């Protein structure tokens, strides 16, 4: 399950595994307006290719 | 590790090698109630200590 | 500490 990998990758970085799973809603918000902020300043005219 | 399941049981196992153990209080720690896991399951944490130790 | 009283 995915977030089962995402709280064995918090451990990878020396934080334990209860805090992906005490704030899982918080983080995956977090996580969906950061690839929307990608989105925008990407669609705009921002020419960073 | 993980926690499995062979179907009624459950179990704690190492992630690359299948290792059945008996979950204790030595293979696991303790933060927090049972109201913010999403996926909680209800299970006996055996303890190592009590049923050996009296006197 | 307590837990070994019988
Ligand atoms: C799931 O694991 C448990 C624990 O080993 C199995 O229970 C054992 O079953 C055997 C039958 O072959 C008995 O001899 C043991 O005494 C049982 N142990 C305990 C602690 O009850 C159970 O059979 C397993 N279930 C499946 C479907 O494999
Ligand atoms: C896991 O265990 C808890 C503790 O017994 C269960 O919570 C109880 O559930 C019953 C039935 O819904 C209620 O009448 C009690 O008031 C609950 N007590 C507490 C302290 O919450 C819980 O339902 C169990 N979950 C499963 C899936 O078995
Ligand atoms: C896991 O998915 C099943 C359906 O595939 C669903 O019924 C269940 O509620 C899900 N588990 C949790 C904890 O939401």
């Amino acid at each position: 399950p995915f977030a089962m990998q995402m709280a064995y990758r918090f451990n990878g970085i020396g934080v334990t595994q209860n805090v992906l799973y005490e704030n899982q809603k918080l983080i995956a918000n977090q996580f969906n307006s950061a690839i929307g902020k990608i989105q925008d300043s990407l669609s705009s005219t921002a020419s960073a290719l | 590790g993980v926690f499995v399941s062979n179907g009624t049981h459950w179990f704690v196992t190492q992630r690359n090698f299948y290792e059945p153990q008996i979950i204790t209080t030595d293979n696991t720690f303790v933060s927090g109630n049972c109201d913010v896991v999403i996926g909680i399951v209800n299970n006996t944490v055996y303890d190592p200590l009590q049923p050996e130790l009296d006197s």
